[PDB]
């Protein structure tokens, strides 16, 4: 797996000129240092192992933060349960790495980290808490209260996590509708027709393929409500596995603006430097 | 049914093997072997219909 | 049952580990793949492709399309350099945002040879010669052709074939250089000068532009992975 | 500019009354999003008809609506004393804005 | 034989050149039909061959001294090209490759350079605050194509949002520096070396076959890398022409005809 | 079931700034459009501003364009209205309303504002020198 060695070379006086080329053809000149200067024989032992796709993508990255509360319910606005749409566009670090390529195909891994704290110092009484994380595929009914019938999880996957234990962990297969995920989509979902009564019959947003790509995650605490409020947050980490990619693209150069390819703010990424200054 | 493979040793003291087993039926639960291999970048660097040797003139 | 003893490191979470985990959707029916053109298996394949360099980056040229083109003329003083660079692919403001620089910015160490290619965009009736040189560190940066000629250099003759290539060989003391600003692992200097001059006949444009490209050789590699400073998120 | 509506309409108990709201092609005449609201003095508006002809749950069948050309109409049948209130029309505009009508007051004789 | 002289022939049409550089095959893959082990729909496909696989010529554009660029998209640019368009609108699904030939000639005393790029899934940015708000009619220009701009001016129309793009040239219209665009298949037309560019494009998509009226899977971008100049005058301008030919086309799901509103 | 509560109204001098607030409960506030409507004493209803399920889409009426601003915070189920350079003509009763938009026939988004089906009791703002 080591890189190719370097061959010894001597002086040259010949009719063949490897130094001249024409980039108009759309090809890169495959030169080596021995083709332009004298070189010695060197056995090469460096390798490219740490640069493969698996090694490049073998890291867990944060993608979302979910906040839930636990206090005796009133009629005011409360967060006894929360819902989050699965997507990787809420953060930029993993999005930029994925967008080097047009299509991809991989398994997925999830890890959940949970933390909690008090909000008032009046009592300081609370027992250990248990969290439920339920996955709601598209088309399934969604909860309307923290204790309705939907939480029976008859057929939806669910995780029960007890506070203070090791982070939960899950694996998921390739769940795409097509043969590969599409990071970019140049099209619409509906097309207006001359016979339509009004515009909305065909109106749609540019580059949006489907409404619910993967569903939502619903989070709650199963414990009843203690005399004092307790607040918690759940952090989700993502790691691709068994990765394949096609059709490379240039990387993003300006700040993201929404889930599309739009750009608003800076548009001036390069700094100043003299033409003849080292 | 275990699987054994050879490590690529770095620092030495003074062949070494390691074992792996799969415990789950579904393939998505497996770890990453990372026994990857390379390819030729020709499809990106020289996509020309007629390929010319580097020492010959380009036109 | 079987007696066991827990070693240090139990119940921790390391983001770069590699372990098995249960699946949440057992017996799923996965869609078979197909043969899509253009598969990539290593990141260096992206670094081995030519891309333009924003050579100019003057005050009024930066962040506009004028930053890619360097101007040549037949009346320029022949005793002064055309352009100058510092061989630090991941830090120099000119090389940082190329494809090679973008790939390097995710890694801390690099090693190998580099190629520089230049394209002449003058008229068919123009002609001339140009000298481009590379000087390893440890001395005064070149400021005249008399000094630039002592290092590695190539003499370029303008003709039917519009492009010429220069190879920057691997010369260093350490086995790997760093991708950050550091004087212990500096790379050297690059410069270009006129040899003879540009000559044109009557009723022909007297000034013209030039373009430059950079890519890596087949012995280039990078090892230690890190994060990048080219992307940021506001609160 | 607000949609045109009559200042007031009067009718005797047991009769049927109609109110008209008019706009342009970038308005009622261009889209089917038209709704009617009812407001008693000192009370927040209440929705009576939406999507031209749909009734919200719990609304009496005595209310109905229709549209034609650039004009939309609200019809009240079996007029009662409690129907005395103000009515407004609303529509979506192609400039991405909602527009309210001038308003009409119903008087029961 | 020299590689500067080339001839192409498809259907009942032929093209000749005498100052070409070379031919490029994107990703080294040639167009082909669907295989049995990769099919998805079960209906019998239709493949007219000669009736659709031939060169069509778009309208010519004039390379001014102050022009910033042009862009097209496929198969959108070929909506009205006879039987190809008819088959596109009469069927639900479609698939085909393309061959692109760009023409531009000038004397030995001119100077300049054009960059020709073929981009898969060529998304473009909007012109207003509302994200992804561009409309179908404005996003599908036809053979007329579009243009780039030198700077981003935020739309402030009072009557209506106008729902159009606003591509910036040096950002390539999608938020990436133009210098890195050479990872895509490309060629350069340099007026002192050649006068045409040829690129062969296979079918690239995440599916074996997809709808043509909804999704565009290729994009063409032409940008002047070096501005045009001529001897001591500033009114000079020369034309540019683009020719395209579908290859290995097949259409599957038949129904009544579609009629988009533009 | 569904409740909307407004607050922040008061008395201010011309040319100064003020902010209003609206809290919502009983429904998935994170996934609906919202509106602001004002009623001058003894006058008809006037549409002020509206925001869709995405903060990008955000519209204003000509009478307040360039002066007012609308924003939402899905983490607290709160809707805000920022007013600057107030005028005596702005005195009116302000309502917080919920749109029935979204939930179209699948592949559609940034829908037109269908209309309002729930209204709050409103808060009073008075501008006087
Ligand atoms: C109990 C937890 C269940 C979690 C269910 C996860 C559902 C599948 C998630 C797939 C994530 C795919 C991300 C990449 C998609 C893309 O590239 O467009």
């Amino acid at each position: 797996d080591s890189l190719p060695d370097t061959k010894a070379s001597g002086p040259a006086h010949s009719k063949e000129v490897p130094a001249l080329t024409a980039v108009e053809t759309g090809a890169t000149n495959p030169l080596a240092p021995s083709d332009t200067v004298q070189t010695r024989h060197v056995v090469q032992r460096r390798s490219r192992s740490e640069s493969t796709i698996e090694s490049f993508f073998a890291r867990g990255a944060c993608v979302a933060i979910i906040e839930v509360d636990n206090e005796q319910p009133t009629t005011r606005a409360q967060k006894l349960f929360a819902m989050w749409r699965i997507t990787y566009k809420d953060t930029v670090q993993l999005r930029r790495k994925l967008e080097f390529f047009t299509y991809s195909r991989f398994d997925m891994e999830f890890t959940f980290v949970v933390t909690a704290n008090f909000t008032n110092a009046n009592n300081g009484h609370a027992l250990n808490q248990v969290y439920q994380i339920m996955y709601i595929p598209p088309g399934a009914p969604t909860p309307k209260s923290w204790d309705d019938y939907t939480w029976q999880t008859s057929s939806n996957p669910s995780i029960f996590y007890t506070y203070g234990a090791a982070p939960a962990r899950i694996s998921v297969p390739y769940v795409g509708l097509a043969n590969a995920y599409s990071h970019f989509y140049d099209g619409f979902a509906k097309v207006p027709l001359k016979t339509d009564a009004n515009d909305q019959i065909g109106d749609s947003l540019y580059s949006a393929m489907t409404v619910d790509d993967f569903g939502v995650l619903a989070v709650r605490v199963v414990n009843d409500h203690n005399p004092t409020k307790v607040t918690s947050k759940v952090r989700i980490y993502m790691k691709p596995k068994h990765v394949r990619v096609w059709c490379p693209r240039p990387p993003r150069a300006v700040p993201y603006y929404g889930p599309g390819v739009d750009y608003r703010n800076n548009l001036d990424p390069l700094s100043e430097k003299g033409l003849t200054t080292y | 049914g275990a699987q054994v493979s050879s490590q690529k040793v770095g620092a030495h003291e003074n062949t070494i093997n390691y074992t792996t087993i799969n415990y789950y039926k579904d393939s998505a639960s497996n770890a990453a072997s990372k026994q990857d291999y390379s390819q030729d970048p020709s499809k990106f660097t020289e996509p020309l219909k007629d390929v010319l040797i580097k020492t010959a003139p380009a036109l | 049952g079987l007696p066991v003893l827990n070693t240090p490191g139990s119940n921790q979470y390391l983001t770069s580990d590699n372990h098995q985990s249960p699946c949440a959707i057992p017996e799923f029916d996965v869609t078979p793949p197909i043969d899509i053109p253009g598969e990539v298996k290593n990141m260096m394949e992206l670094a081995e492709i030519d891309t333009m360099i924003p050579l100019n980056l003057e005050s009024t040229k930066r962040n506009t399309m004028d930053m890619y083109r360097v101007t040549l003329s037949d009346s320029a003083d022949l005793s002064q350099p055309i352009l100058c660079l510092s061989l630090s692919p991941a830090f120099d403001p000119r090389l940082s945002h190329t494809m090679l620089g973008e790939v390097l910015n995710y890694y801390t160490h690099w090693a190998g040879s580099l190629k520089f290619t230049f394209l002449f965009c003058g008229s068919m009736m123009a002609t001339g010669k140009i000298l481009v040189a590379y000087a390893p560190p440890g001395a005064q940066p070149p400021t005249s052709r008399k000094e630039a000629m002592l290092g590695t250099h190539v003499i370029w003759d303008l003709g039917l074939q519009s492009s010429c290539t220069m190879v920057v060989p691997w010369i260093s003391n350490v086995t790997y250089r760093q991708t950050t600003q550091d004087s212990f692992t500096e790379g050297g200097y690059i410069s270009m000068f006129y040899q003879t001059r540009i000559v044109v006949p009557l009723s022909t444009p007297k000034s013209m532009s030039m373009l430059g490209f950079v890519s890596a050789c087949n012995d280039f590699s990078v090892r230690l992975l890190r994060d990048t400073t080219h992307i940021s998120q506001s609160a | 500019s607000a949609l045109t509506q009559p200042a007031s309409v009067s009718g005797s108990p047991g009769q049927s009354i109609t109110i008209s709201c008019t706009g342009t092609s970038s308005d009622v005449g261009g889209y089917d999003y038209v709704s009617w609201y009812q407001q008693h003095p000192g009370k927040a508006p209440k929705v009576m008809i939406y999507d031209v002809s749909n009734r919200p749950s719990g609304v009496s069948n005595r209310f109905s609506g229709s549209k034609s050309g650039n004009t939309a109409s609200l019809t009240i049948s079996g007029l009662q004393a409690e129907d005395e209130a103000e009515y407004y029309c609303t529509s979506y505009t192609r400039s991405s804005t909602l527009v309210f009508g001038t308003g009409t007051k119903v008087t029961v004789l | 034989y020299s590689d500067r002289v080339l001839q192409l022939t498809l259907g009942n049409s032929t093209i000749t050149t005498q100052e070409a550089a070379n031919s490029v095959v994107a990703y080294g893959r040639w167009p082909e039909f669907i295989r049995d082990d990769e099919a998805n729909p079960v209906d019998q496909p239709t493949e007219p061959d000669v009736a659709t696989c031939r060169f069509y010529t778009l309208d010519t554009v004039m390379w001014g001294k102050e022009s910033k660029g042009w862009w097209w998209k496929l198969p959108d640019a070929l909506r009205d090209m006879g039987l190809f368009g008819q088959n596109m609108y009469y069927h639900y699904l479609g698939r085909s490759g393309y061959t692109v030939h760009v023409q531009c000639n000038a004397s030995k005393f001119h100077q300049g350079a054009l960059g020709v790029f073929a981009i898969p899934e060529y998304c473009l940015a909007g012109d207003s605050d509302k994200q992804r708000y561009t409309s179908y009619a404005n996003a599908n220009p036809g053979e007329r194509g579009g243009k780039f701009y030198s700077q981003f001016n935020k739309d402030n129309a009072v009557t209506s949002p106008k729902r159009e793009f606003c591509p910036v040239d040096y950002l390539l219209g999608c938020g990436v520096l133009l210098g890195n665009a050479f990872v895509y298949p490309h060629q350069i037309i340099n007026l002192r070396t050649n006068n045409s560019a040829t690129i062969v494009l296979p079918y690239v998509n995440a599916l074996a076959i997809d709808s043509m009226v909804k999704h565009n899977n290729w994009g063409i971008a032409i940008l002047p890398l070096s501005p045009l100049d001529f001897a001591q005058d500033s009114s000079v301008e020369i034309p540019i022409t683009v020719t395209i030919a579908p290859m290995c086309s097949e259409f599957n799901g038949l129904r009544n005809v579609t009629a988009p509103k533009f | 079931e569904v409740q909307l509560v407004e607050s922040g109204g008061g008395l201010v001098q011309p040319g100064r700034s003020l902010r209003l607030s609206c809290e919502a409960s009983g429904f998935n506030f994170d996934d609906y459009a919202m509106h602001w409507v004002r009623q001058a004493p003894g006058k008809g209803l006037e549409w002020v501003s509206g925001i869709s399920w995405s903060s990008s889409s955000r519209d204003y009426a000509d009478s307040v364009k360039g002066r007012f601003t609308i924003s939402r915070d899905n983490a607290k189920n709160s809707l805000y209205l920022h007013m600057n350079s107030l005028r005596e003509e702005d005195t009116a009763l302000y309502y917080c309303a919920k749109d029935m938009s979204y939930y179209g026939s699948g592949g559609v988004l940034h829908y037109y504002y269908y209309g309002m089906d729930v209204w709050g009791q409103g808060t009073t703002v008075t501008v006087s020198s």
